[PDB]
């Protein structure tokens, strides 16, 4: 309600939600997942 | 150049990541067109790195997501999910 | 019905099921799946 | 348990599940799934 002052639609359509409707999802940017490869996928990504 | 083997490049692909997203009961998930009126340029630029090692040609490789301002929270990406 | 003698509720609420309701799932303990890693996931599991 | 090898720092790693009495069936884990 403080970061969205200069838009009236922002204030209205955030105020439509309850104190439980809006949830974060803190997404980690550090994947623990090996990016799978293959020399077709290797070379053709390099070719594209 | 990431695939060439220069391991120190953070590619900033502009305007991928939203924050303010309706989660309606319908089968779509809409980003909020009011909180993001620029529906292609209120999305955030995404900083992208690799991650390579030795055996411990190529090796064991990974990828990284950051945004243009991931300084306080470098790894955590916030969401604002408007669920009905 | 023989392993659950000293509980009456066990006998009743197993006898509620038909001769087809209760199925096993023999789970192999030997995964063929490489546990994916990353030196953030490596080090921060070690740090935690 | 884990499961490590050489190249054939770390290596190709895995994990193992057994129970405290996995002696007759060391790898198989039984389920008793009461489906309605």
């Amino acid at each position: 309600s403080q970061q969205f002052d200069p838009y009236p639609l922002a204030m209205q359509f955030i105020s439509q939600y309850s104190p439980e409707d809006i949830v974060t999802a803190q997404i980690e940017g550090s994947s623990g997942a090996l990016w799978r490869i293959s020399p077709p996928s290797r070379a053709q990504m390099k070719q594209e | 150049q990431l695939l060439e083997g220069r391991p120190d490049q953070s590619v900033v692909i502009p305007h991928l990541f939203p924050k303010y997203i309706r989660a309606p009961n319908g089968p779509e998930a809409n980003p909020v067109k009011q909180l993001q009126p620029d529906e292609e340029e209120d999305y955030l630029g995404v900083r992208i790195q690799l991650r390579r090692e030795q055996v411990g040609s190529d090796f064991l490789e990974w990828w990284v997501i950051e945004l243009q301002d991931c300084k306080a929270d470098c790894n955590l990406l916030p969401m604002v999910i408007f669920s009905d």
